[PDB]
């Protein structure tokens, strides 16, 4: 009693239909408290698309619908669009506590987005991060689908093993993920080599970038 | 055209006092409810308390009834919230919210939402390098230029480019978190390669926990 619980994810196939479930209990919404369902994107404030059970404000598509049926609340989502794909959260009033609350969370996701190759970017250091001893190569990756993502690092031809920092694969605003790795190192380490390479791995696809501190 | 503006520090020490200010403007604190509501990094929303934009009625989260106080000040149009005894766990993005007077409980209108880091380290402003435009990586007759933010340890950096007038061809990456507990970032934007030497491009870093805002202008470092 007195929860509301969410299926932690959800998929379906685009353009069909998928619904996303809030199990209350008599204190709560068995009470006939209202279920709300939010709708939140990375990054952004949690929208309000449902009140009242089936109610939607102005400004919401109605490929969204509310049901409310007993102790389980349902939110309907028809004709599937890669642009459903965030964090929905059910709400409602609970008079044994005497407070709001929230469902922890459904992430939606669609099944149909194609496979992604990376675009990398390899900055090397500028004079202002080498004499402040702040230089950083910096190899930005973005726009891949498959979030599993490897990145290396050599110098000259050997593997670097310290100064690596590697980000986790983060959803962007058209649901494909970027990356970001950065390798420290002193002036005298990147006046002494060659040149330095960030090569990233995605299903088993390479893609190697390198840079010499020339002048 | 209601607009709420979140005010307060990014990082406070364990065991002080968290105070966060939501200003209201285009619209009175009276005739609505106002909530906050907090949502750590990966989980979702928490119900903190509201207080009666007329009265004097609030009510808590009875989990965090001991520790949290709202209060609203109608003469500067606003309302606090304040948490005592703040430990890691309180570390949140901390939105303020508005909800009709009548006895229903749903949240129409959002601020912001401002970052609470609760940690003991000290704060660090950001060191700003600008990346000088590299074209191997872009495509179509086009550059990229590049900010790097290296080194701050409360997590939330805002980046702009010309001042919020370029706007076009701008990511910025999540940041990352070295071993010292600082964390990077970077900024890149795909501008057209023919107009490098006539078009004059700085990035404005704001990093407000450390009250910090700089403007590094990308300068052609080769060619």
């Amino acid at each position: 009693q007195s929860v509301l619980t969410q299926p932690p994810s959800v998929s379906g196939d685009p353009g069909q239909r998928v619904t996303i479930s809030c199990t209350g209990s008599s204190s709560n919404i068995g009470a006939g408290y209202y279920v709300y369902w939010y709708q939140q994107f990375p990054g952004t404030a949690p929208k309000l698309l449902i009140y009242q059970d089936n109610k939607r404000p102005s400004g919401v598509s109605d490929r969204f619908s509310g049901s409310k049926s007993g102790t389980s609340a349902s939110l309907t989502i028809t004709g599937l669009q890669p642009g459903d794909e965030a964090d929905y959260y059910c709400s409602a009033w609970d008079s044994s506590l005497s407070a709001v609350m929230f469902g922890r969370g459904t992430r939606l996701t669609v099944l149909g987005q194609p496979k992604a190759a990376p675009s990398v970017t390899l900055f090397p250091p500028s004079s202002e991060e080498l004499q402040a001893n702040k230089a950083t190569l910096v190899c930005l990756i973005s726009d891949f689908y498959p979030g599993a993502v490897e990145v290396a690092w050599k110098a000259d031809g050997s593997a670097v093993n310290a100064g690596v920092e590697t980000t986790k694969p983060s959803k962007q605003s058209n649901n494909k993920y970027a990356a970001s790795s950065y390798l420290s190192l002193t002036s005298d380490q990147w006046k002494s080599h060659k040149s330095y390479s960030c090569q990233v791995t995605h299903e088993g696809s390479t893609v190697e970038k390198t840079v010499a501190p020339a002048e | 055209q209601l607009q709420l503006q979140e005010s307060g520090p990014g990082l406070v020490k364990p065991s002080e006092t968290l105070s966060l200010t939501c200003a209201v403007s285009g619209g009175s604190i009276s005739g609505y409810y106002w909530s906050w509501i907090r949502q750590p990094p990966g989980k979702g929303p928490e119900w903190i308390g509201f207080i009666d934009g007329n009265t004097v009625g609030t009510n808590y989260n009875p989990s965090l009834k001991s520790r949290v106080t709202l209060s609203k000040d109608t003469s500067k149009n606003q309302f606090s919230l304040k948490v005592s005894s703040v430990t890691a766990a309180d570390t949140a993005v901390y939105y303020c919210a508005r909800k009709p007077l009548r006895r229903y409980f749903w949240f129409d209108v959002w601020g912001p939402g401002v970052l609470v880091t609760v940690s003991s380290a000290s704060t660090k402003g950001p060191s700003v390098f600008p990346l000088a435009p590299s074209s191997r990586s872009t495509s179509e007759s086009t550059a990229a230029l590049g900010c790097l933010v290296k080194d701050y340890f409360p997590e939330p950096v805002t980046v702009s480019w010309n001042s919020g007038a370029l706007t076009s061809g701008v990511h910025t990456f999540p940041a990352v978190l070295q071993s010292s507990g600082l964390y990077s970032l970077s900024s890149v934007v795909t501008v057209p390669s023919s107009s490098l030497g006539t078009q004059t491009y700085i990035c404005n870093v704001n990093h407000k926990p450390s009250n910090t805002k700089v403007d590094k202008r990308v300068e052609i470092k080769t060619c």
